[PDB]
């Protein structure tokens, strides 16, 4: 005569997965726009 | 590797049109 519930933790290997690949996209986000504005200079 | 080399034949091009 008995019940019980249960919680849980997330993955360790996830771990700040919100910003695991938030920095690389950043960082290409970065390199897309140096790309930009060497070809605006580039067809000015 | 691939952007990286794009940007480096841009910043070329943007040489070469200078001149």
């Amino acid at each position: 005569g008995q019940q019980i519930f249960s919680q849980a933790l997330l993955n360790a290997n996830r771990r700040g997965e919100a910003k695991t690949a938030l920095a690389e996209v950043q960082a290409r986000h970065q390199e897309l726009l140096k790309l930009e504005k060497s070809m605006a200079e580039l067809t000015q | 590797s691939r952007t990286a080399e794009l940007q480096a034949e841009i910043d070329d091009t943007v040489g070469i049109m200078r001149d």
